[PDB]
RNA sequence: GCUG
DNA sequence: TCAGACTAGAGCCGCTG
DNA sequence: CAGCGGCTCTAGTCTGTCCAGC
């Protein structure tokens, strides 16, 4: 089904709950993977959520 | 067979199908041909805007339309030909633009009709009309100024 | 052909470097779900979007959308999506993917009434 | 872009402003002119302007099939009556032209007699299209039909206006070279106009209320 | 060709008179004697195309080669992909394989 | 160097949704009905006169629609709120009050407020009690500030008039017949008559067809009946190229076989073909003046302006055989959208005419029979014709108006309350015209013309696929303009009256026609100066901003459209590679110094239309701006609509997945509103502990979904 | 399988041209047994298949060419003594396209079904020119019928088969050989079986009605088998041959190819209640009463 | 109208 | 909405006597 | 010189368009 957006929503949300943010998922924009990967490692989780 | 009553081939500029054996002009070129190349007088026929920039003089009105029937004889304006073929009709403080109208190729006759008597009168043909001019307001300049 | 050749070349490269244990690769190899097209389409390059077996027909006068010049027969003007689903589709590319996709719903609906 | 050529003065003439008509012939090319053709009558109604003309066509020229001309004249007119008759002779002598009116108002149209260095405008009272009439064929059918055997109100309103008859003076006749001078206006070379003093912003508000 | 009467502007027809063929009006006496050769060439379009077709290069100007089919595994191939049925949430492909001219066509 | 960016440009979208969009499309049609169109209906029907016993007459002076009221048992009346109507199962309606002038022997007796019926008042319109309230005062009315309105309450059920998609009347379609011939047609709907007329080439010769003719008739006879008698002037209009003449040739050769050489003979021919509903001449002459091509005006039985139009049709059929440029009905410039107010206008005109004719019947019975007393019609003004005509049509959804041969069904639906999005979603739906007749797969496809107007993804999955569609977030539907200054401007921009010329000019390459709503305004040379100047006059506010102008260079016409029902969308104006909108302007808008209307006036933003963005070149982003760009897209996420705006990262998903969420997201359990506990409904689902989404669009913030969310983070 | 056929594209019968119906509309066309279908295609094998010069000759014997396609002009001539329409043949283009036509043959292409034109009225004054002297139609027409012929005379067929819209050459790609087969998009199988230089024993047709009319019921029976199996294999379905065999035997056991329509079922099935429980439920019950 |  | 393969008619021309 | 007759052609018309749930 190639629902890659579900895979990003899980990652952006996880980086969001850990620092009190709502990450945006707007079409043709939104918060990028490169930004949320660095939020997870700052809080001690793996950058790809595994 | 009569050479002046041949049958009409359909494009009126191209009437001659049987014989004894165009590009488009621009208003700068039309006025240049009738001044330098040929001194002969010619009847133009021009379409002015619905209102000219005047007031009807003492005509008892309301900001109603102004037409050439309301004005008085004399000089009414000046016609300027500029470089690059632009032509303007300066008809007051305002300048109106002048462009060539549709190129008619059917016959047009300019005629007087005078009912000099109750039931009879004179009809007189003053000449043929070949070219049409269109005058329009320059809405870009009129508006840009204000 | 040139575009489709670029798509084929970009797909082989991704598979070569994908490590064993990549879950998507496993499901393609064992055939349980997906295919090497699907992997290549979400990693490397979404294909030419095709409607009724052809490039996107002109739905305006001599062009597909007002964002392209008239008579232009370039790849992106007629439905070539150079992005993958990871990189995200551009406004223009998304519209093309949706259009080719919508031919999906249209065909399924037509078949049901007749096949019955 | 300076006005490097032909600053042309533009004058206004009113002496013909209630007299001048533009006639035009949609089916006759600009090279075939009615200047040679003898005209036999001119008719007008001065209000609800509807001009009619009758033009004579000759019969000794080769382009006239006299055998067919005798037949069509015999269809239209009873063979020997001649009290009322479209054609006096046994042949079709005349073509009649019937006008259609182009526009109700003509206020914005002007004829422009160009002369070297100056232009002379004159208002038009009317613009008419003249077409060859096929009514004679209908009359021939009506004579045959009798032998064999709202538009109503509006036409009766146009019948109230009495016909005005006009003498026709063609382009060759000296009266045409005479009256052509009344398209000019006597005036000084340089006059500042009392009218047309409005500004661009007053003019824009006048044409766009 | 259309030719029209200088008098009334109806359409002329060709007929025959006592000395010549004539263009003649149907509604007025006007006739025009054909004194000399007059012509009108339509100039239609020839069926030039010869068009041979179906060459192998005209078949394999599509992307795919050196892939694997589930039937005969040969490299010289001709692939196809569809998606236009959204009842099929899986993808749709069809393949042609013609190195040994085996000619499979499956899903 | 890169082209610089104005990052606050997205703010133009909240400033836009304050006035247009967000279910305003519905409200701004109903307001236009009850504040102006109800007066035009009365104005066209202002007098009634009994045929028997003349010189006695009833006159309508003015009409009012009033405020919602309930009529109770002992004739007490009190104002009512929308929620009391939901509970008690009654209709939320305001009394139509009219003032009349009439004869009781004294020839001017007046009444200043006669109630003749009751009008359903759509919520959040200009007469609803909710409009202009504060959220603390919605609480007294038991209403929710977020509830969109745009719907009626009729007998206690919430009913939405859906947006109907239509074809544009008064436009020359050129299309292929079943048999592969090419023809043309123009559905000539006017307010007095709708009719279709066709141009057929059934044997290589052109015939005109109409339902009032028992057989279709050669077009050269119709030209002759309209008084262009010479064959030359006909061919001059049709065209003077050799192949156009060769194609029209066999049609002259038909009329010359019959004895049709004269107008009277041609009118006699048409007379002997007319189906009977003076004989031969006037049942033809009136038919050409009034029913064939009825949208083209003939003033005093001058047919010149109709001859030019029927020549344009024949020429387009000829040039569509040589190459098969048949037109597509699927282009949205051709499509038109009919909203709540334009349907109710037809229904009320039918009801008001049946009211006057019923009252005329009453007068005709009693005046030459009953009594010497000069009876007053006031005693016969039974209200039930108006009230029950409105309420039955809205409740049942069938609009059988025999006056205009219309028999639509399924016009209204019950507003869905499965969730907040299910209600707001329904308010943007666009039902189509075909209505699932058969599997066509032609209009079900996503046409590129839908860009920014209709949502790509939000369509049902099922038999309705591609026939039910939803508006995008940033679209506007025009109303009908006054039409006056467009003509007065165009006649000054060098247009020439088509009556002053023969046919031949229409076949010149340097001559373009100008059309306004399908009625030719004349011809022009230098169309580029016309189109540019007309756009300048629009930008500076002299011409109304919704008037679109565009060029078709293939068929040599300039079109000016001022009719209502066409989708507009705002764009930023770009001149010489620089966008007009600036960061300072966006900052001023945020401060409130300037508003979206101010941007339109200063020529910073203008509304393009689907026929006009055919001409324009639109950059998506500032870095895509090239030498020949005319407009810049404000926010490209507004290509998606309301329901698709819930999806996080939809551009990372395969397209069918987005469509399914647009169905599922209407069905999710959630919270209907703040009044949900004081609300009694047939079936209501609520989630006990709802949470707002951890990842959200900007669209979620615009529609305020995170105030009453539907879901939980798992 | 009809529900699995997604109405795919990318199918052109191997010739980058000659589009075909496939999928559900092709199965529907076969089982309806309609006498005409969309794009009927005759495959003609050439006997002297060695080289292209022989293919283009016999292609030109089946593919239609009109008189206007080989004439460099057609002209009306009006003279004082007579008037006629004249056609000059472009004998250079004849000599290249390898057609067996000249002025004397074009006299035989005309005189058939063309307003009763007399043989005398057509003359062959040189090897490149023909003249058609017009005559009064004497039925709903005027002698000025030259304007009919001036648009009609080019569209007369001088050579080939009238039902064939086009033909194309196809080339194999196997390494072992190279031979040219001829694909005919048209609907006269008998004529293509009988032109000199087509191997008539090995040409076939899509259309079961053409094969029945030309080759009998047993060749039509095999064509139903071949065509259903061809359509199934292209969409990657597979059916055991015994099912398509039984379907074809069912449609041909009464000697005529009967459809699976209501009309074919009324010729196969005797039972009133079977017939009345499918379609036309009123008419079958009143007929059984009568 | 929507689900199947 | 879109064929669709039946059922009469209108002829048509040309041998068929 | 005239009359059947079948052809041939318009076109006319009635006949379908998945299963089921709520
Ligand atoms: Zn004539
Ligand atoms: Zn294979």
């Amino acid at each position: 089904r190639m629902t890659v957006g579900k895979l990003i929503e899980l990652l952006a949300g996880k980086a969001g709950v850990l620092d009190g943010r709502f990450h945006y998922g707007t079409a043709f924009g939104g918060s990028k993977v490169k930004d949320v990967c660095e939020d997870l490692v700052r809080h001690g989780y793996n950058y790809l959520g595994k | 067979i009569i050479n002046i009553k041949k049958e009409k081939r359909e494009t009126d500029e191209e009437t001659k199908q049987i014989l004894r054996m165009l590009p488009k002009d621009v208003s700068v070129a039309e006025l240049l041909r009738e001044l330098s190349l040929t001194k002969e007088e010619e009847l133009l026929f021009l379409q002015l805007p619905d209102t000219l920039p005047g007031q009807p003089p003492t005509q008892d009105i309301a900001e109603n339309a102004c037409t050439l029937a309301d004005l008085t004889e004399g000089q009414v304006g000046k016609l300027l030909i500029r470089k690059s073929g632009r032509v303007q009709l300066l008809l007051g403080k305002v300048t109106l633009d002048v462009t060539m109208g549709t190129a008619c190729s059917f016959l047009q006759e300019l005629v007087s009709v005078g009912l000099g008597d109750s039931r009879t009168g004179e009809m007189t043909v003053l000449g043929h009309v070949k070219h049409k001019l269109v005058c329009s307001p320059d809405f870009e300049s009129l508006l840009d100024h204000k | 052909k040139e575009l489709s050749v670029i798509r084929d070349h970009a797909g082989s490269a991704c598979l070569r470097e994908l490590d064993k244990s990549n879950s998507p690769l496993t499901m393609a190899l064992c055939g349980s779900k997906g295919s090497f097209i699907n992997i290549s389409q979400m990693i490397a390059c979404v294909g030419q979007q095709a409607i009724s077996g052809s490039r996107v027909p002109d739905g305006f006068e001599n062009r597909s959308l007002p964002h392209f010049e008239k008579h232009s027969k370039l790849p992106a003007a007629k439905g070539f999506v150079a992005n993958s689903f990871y990189s995200g589709l551009t406004p223009t590319e998304f519209f093309f993917h949706t259009m080719a996709g919508r031919e999906g719903l249209v065909d399924t609906a037509v078949k049901t009434a007749e096949t019955g | 872009d300076d006005p490097v050529v032909q600053e042309i003065d533009v004058y206004l003439a009113k002496s013909l402003a209630e007299k001048l008509y533009l006639f035009q012939y949609p089916v006759r090319p600009a090279s075939m002119t009615y200047d040679d053709i003898p005209h036999l009558s001119a008719k007008i109604k001065p209000k609800q302007q509807k001009v009619e003309l009758e033009m004579a066509i000759d019969t000794l020229n080769p382009n006239y099939c006299r055998s067919k001309g005798e037949q069509i004249a015999l269809n239209v007119d009873g063979a020997c009556a001649d009290e009322t008759s479209t054609y006096s002779s046994k042949l079709m002598d005349k073509q009649t032209f019937c006008s259609s009116q182009t526009t109700s108002n003509t206020s914005r149209y002007a004829a422009a007699l160009y002369r070297q260095g100056e232009l002379h405008l004159t208002p038009l009272h009317g613009i008419l299209q003249l077409r060859p009439s096929f009514s004679y064929l209908d009359k021939a059918d009506a004579k045959h039909r009798e032998r064999e055997a709202s538009y109503e109100f509006l036409q009766k309103k146009h019948a109230e206006e009495p016909w005005v008859h006009l003498h026709y003076y063609g382009l060759r006749d000296s009266r045409s070279e005479h009256e052509r001078q009344y398209l000019l206006c006597p005036g000084s070379s340089g006059v500042e106009n009392t009218e047309l003093v409005k500004s661009p912003s007053e003019y824009l508000m006048m044409l766009m209320p | 060709m259309l030719l029209f009467c200088p008098g009334c502007g109806n359409g002329l027809i060709v007929e025959e008179g006592q000395r010549c063929h004539r263009f003649a009006c149907n509604t007025c006496p006007y006739v025009h004697n054909i004194t000399r050769k007059v012509t009108n060439r339509k100039y239609p379009k020839l069926k030039e195309v010869d068009d041979v077709l179906g060459g192998a290069a005209a078949w394999e100007n599509v992307d795919s080669t050196a892939e694997s089919c589930p039937k005969c595994e040969h490299p010289r191939a001709y692939f196809m992909q569809l998606q236009t049925r959204s009842a099929d949430e899986p993808m749709t492909t069809f393949y042609k394989c013609c190195n040994a001219q085996c000619g499979h066509r499956w899903r | 160097a890169p082209i610089p960016t104005v990052e606050e440009k997205w703010r133009l979208l909240p400033a836009f949704l304050k006035v247009k969009g967000l279910v305003k499309q519905h409200i701004d049609s109903f307001n236009y009905f009850i504040n102006v169109e109800i007066k035009k209906i009365m104005k066209a029907n202002e007098k009634v006169t009994s045929d028997a016993d003349p010189m006695w007459y009833l006159k309508y002076l003015n009409i009012y629609v009033g405020l919602p009221d309930v009529e109770e048992s002992f004739n007490v009346t009190r104002p009512v709120s929308p929620h009391e109507c939901r509970l008690r199962d009654m209709t939320y309606s305001a009394p139509i009050t009219v003032d009349i002038e009439y004869t009781r022997g004294s020839q001017r007796i007046i009444r200043n407020a006669l109630p003749i019926g009751r009008m359903p008042i759509m919520l959040r319109s200009s007469n609803c009690v909710l409009t202009g309230k504060t959220p603390a005062e919605f609480a007294k009315l038991n209403e929710c500030p977020l509830d969109p309105g745009g719907y009626f309450i009729v007998k206690g059920v919430e009913k939405v008039i859906l947006i109907q998609e239509q074809l544009s009347k008064n436009r020359i379609i050129v299309e292929a017949d079943r048999k592969g011939a090419v023809g043309a047609s123009v559905t000539s709907s006017t307010h007095e008559k709708k009719s279709r007329t066709n141009m057929a080439v059934k044997q290589g010769r052109f015939y005109l067809r109409h339902n009032t003719l028992s057989e279709d008739i050669p077009i050269v006879i119709i030209f002759k009946a309209m008084g262009v008698e010479s064959d030359q002037e006909i061919v001059q209009m049709i065209g003077t190229e050799e192949h156009v003449m060769a194609a029209f040739g066999p049609s002259l050769e038909e009329c010359q076989k019959a004895q049709i050489f004269t107008q009277m003979q041609a009118l006699k021919y048409i007379g002997n073909k007319v189906r009977r509903q003076k004989t031969k001449i006037e049942e033809a002459r009136e038919l050409l003046a009034s029913t064939i091509l009825t949208h083209v005006p003939v003033k005093e039985f001058n047919f010149r302006a109709k001859c030019i139009y029927t020549a344009v049709m024949v020429r387009r059929v000829i040039l569509a055989q040589g190459d098969n440029k048949v037109d597509d009905r699927d282009y949205y410039g051709n499509k038109r959208l009919e909203l709540a107010g334009q349907l109710l206008s037809l229904l009320f005109e039918d009801l008001f005419k049946k009211f006057n004719s019923e009252m005329k019947k009453i007068a005709d019975q009693v005046i030459p029979k009953q009594r010497a007393a000069q009876f007053d019609v006031v005693k016969h003004m039974r209200q039930d014709q108006i009230t029950n005509g409105m309420v039955n049509a809205i409740s049942t959804g069938n609009w059988s108006l025999k006056r205009f041969k219309m028999d639509r069904q399924g016009v209204t639906q019950v507003l869905s309350r499965l969730s907040y999005i299910s209600a707001l979603g329904m308010m943007t739906r666009i039902s189509s015209q075909f209505e699932k007749t058969r599997k066509v797969s032609g209009p079900r496809s996503l046409q590129p013309s839908q860009w920014g107007m209709l949502c790509p993804s939000d369509t049902p999955e099922g038999e309705a696929c591609g026939l039910v569609k939803n508006l995008a977030l940033m679209t506007h539907i025009t109303t009908d303009m006054e039409d006056g200054p467009i003509v007065k401007l165009a006649s000054n921009l060098g247009v020439e009256d088509v009556n002053l010329l023969c046919g031949e000019e229409l076949s010149y390459p340097n001559v373009f026609l100008v059309f306004l709503n399908g009625n030719i305004l004349g011809v022009i040379r230098d169309h580029k100066k016309l189109v540019n100047t007309f756009r300048l006059m629009r930008r500076a506010g002299y011409i109304n901003e919704f008037v679109s102008i565009s060029t078709n260079l293939t068929d040599r016409c300039v079109y000016i459209s001022s009719d209502g029902g066409r989708l507009c969308r705002p764009y930023i104006i770009v001149k010489k590679q620089k966008p007009a909108v600036t960061n300072k302007h966006m900052e001023e808008l945020a401060q409130g110094y300037r508003n979206f209307e101010d941007f339109l006036h200063e020529s910073l933003v203008e509304y393009l239309d689907v026929n006009e963005e055919n001409d324009c070149n639109i950059a998506l982003y500032e870095h895509t701006i090239n030498k020949d760009t005319t407009h810049l897209e404000i926010e490209p996420f507004t290509l998606l609509g309301v329901c698709a705006g819930l999806i996080p990262y939809p551009h990372h998903n395969q397209s069918p997945r987005n469509t399914y969420q647009c169905a599922m997201g209407k069905q999710a359990m959630g919270t209907i509103g703040y009044n949900q506990r004081n609300r009694i409904d047939t079936l209501m689902y609520l989630l006990a502990y709802p949470q707002k989404p951890m990842v959200k669009t900007k669209t979620i913030e615009l529609i305020e979904f995170e105030k009453l969310p539907a879901g939980q983070n798992a | 399988p009809g529900t699995q056929m997604t109405l795919k594209t990318f199918h052109f019968a191997g010739v980058a041209s000659m589009n075909i119906t496939l999928g559900v509309p092709r199965i529907k066309e076969i089982i309806n047994a309609s006498k005409a279908i969309s794009t009927p295609i005759i495959t003609a094998q050439l006997d002297k298949d060695d080289d292209a010069d022989y293919a283009r000759l016999v292609k030109g014997r089946i593919e239609k060419t009109l008189l206007g396609e080989i004439s460099e002009y057609i002209e009306e001539v009006f003279l004082p003594d007579d008037c006629f329409i004249l056609v000059k043949l472009s004998l250079e283009r004849i000599r290249l396209l390898r057609l067996e036509v000249n002025a004397e043959t074009v006299r035989y292409s005309i005189c058939t079904s063309k307003l009763r034109v007399k043989p005398g009225d057509v003359a062959v004054h040189g090897e490149a020119v023909v003249c058609v002297t017009p005559r009064e139609n004497s039925k709903s027409s005027m002698y000025y019928v030259l304007q009919f012929l001036k648009e009609d005379l080019p569209k007369v067929v001088v050579q080939g088969i009238p039902e064939v819209s086009r033909a194309v050459i196809h080339i194999d790609e196997q390494s072992g050989k190279e031979k040219y087969k001829l694909l005919v998009e048209g609907d006269n199988l008998r004529a293509v079986m009988a032109t000199h230089g087509v191997k008539g024993t090995r040409t076939t047709s899509n259309n079961t009605y053409e094969v029945e009319k030309t080759l009998g019921i047993e060749a039509a029976r095999t064509t139903i088998i071949n065509e259903i199996q061809y359509t199934m294999v292209n969409h990657g379905m597979s059916i055991d041959r015994r099912h398509v065999m039984l379907l074809s035997d069912l449609m041909t056991y009464k000697g005529e190819v009967l459809g699976i329509t209501r009309f074919g079922l009324a010729k196969m099935k005797e039972s009133v209640l079977m017939l009345a429980s499918f379609e036309k439920t009123a008419d079958h019950l009143f007929d059984a009463a009568y």
